[PDB]
């Protein structure tokens, strides 16, 4: 009948949305190895801040390391 | 003795009512 072969040969006519559909999944799959990466990059680049921002970023926490060196003059 | 075989006869409809009572399919 015209009916059941006009519906079969529609089945597939959103391939497209299909696809997009695809991607999404995918990328959602995908996207969270961002943050062990994003934290090494950040492990590297912050001994390059300047001081100040790199004692704000840990929130007061980090601070010059104390060797027994460059201490104050009277 | 063969069965007594009920007739079907041809008859023409909209394609557009018709659809209404094809069942439900999806592939995607
Ligand atoms: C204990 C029992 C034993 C258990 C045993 C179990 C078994 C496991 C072992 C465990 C035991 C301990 C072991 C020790 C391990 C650690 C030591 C260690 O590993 O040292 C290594 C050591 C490294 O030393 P180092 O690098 O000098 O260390 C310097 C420090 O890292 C200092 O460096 P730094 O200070 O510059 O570091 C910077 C750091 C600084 O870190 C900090 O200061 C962080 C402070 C941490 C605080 C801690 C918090 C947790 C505690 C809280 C307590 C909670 C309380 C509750 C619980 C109690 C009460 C209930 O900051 C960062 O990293 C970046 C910040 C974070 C980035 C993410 C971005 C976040 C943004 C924030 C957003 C929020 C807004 C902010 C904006 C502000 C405005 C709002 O090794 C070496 O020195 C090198 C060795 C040489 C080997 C070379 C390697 C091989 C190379 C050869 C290769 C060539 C051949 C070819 C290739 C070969 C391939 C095969
Ligand atoms: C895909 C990423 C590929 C990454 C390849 C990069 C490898 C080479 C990195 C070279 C970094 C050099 C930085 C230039 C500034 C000078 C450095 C220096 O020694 O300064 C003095 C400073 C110390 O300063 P100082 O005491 O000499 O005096 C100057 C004081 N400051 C710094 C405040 C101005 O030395 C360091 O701290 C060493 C530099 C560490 C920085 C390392 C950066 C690594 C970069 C990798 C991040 C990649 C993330 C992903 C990005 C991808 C995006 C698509």
């Amino acid at each position: 009948s015209r009916a059941v072969y006009a519906k079969l040969w529609a089945s597939t006519a959103q391939y497209t949305q299909r696809r997009h559909y695809a991607w999404y999944q995918i990328w959602s799959r995908v996207i969270p190895w961002s943050v062990p990466w994003g934290i090494f990059a950040m492990w590297m680049v912050f001994p390059a801040m300047p001081v100040e921002y790199r004692q704000a970023l840990t929130f007061g926490i980090w601070q010059k390391p104390n060797i027994g060196t460059h201490g104050p003059d009277p | 003795p063969a069965p007594e075989y009920r007739r079907v006869p041809f008859v023409k409809e909209d394609m557009e009512k018709v659809m209404e009572e094809v069942p439900e399919f999806k592939y995607y």
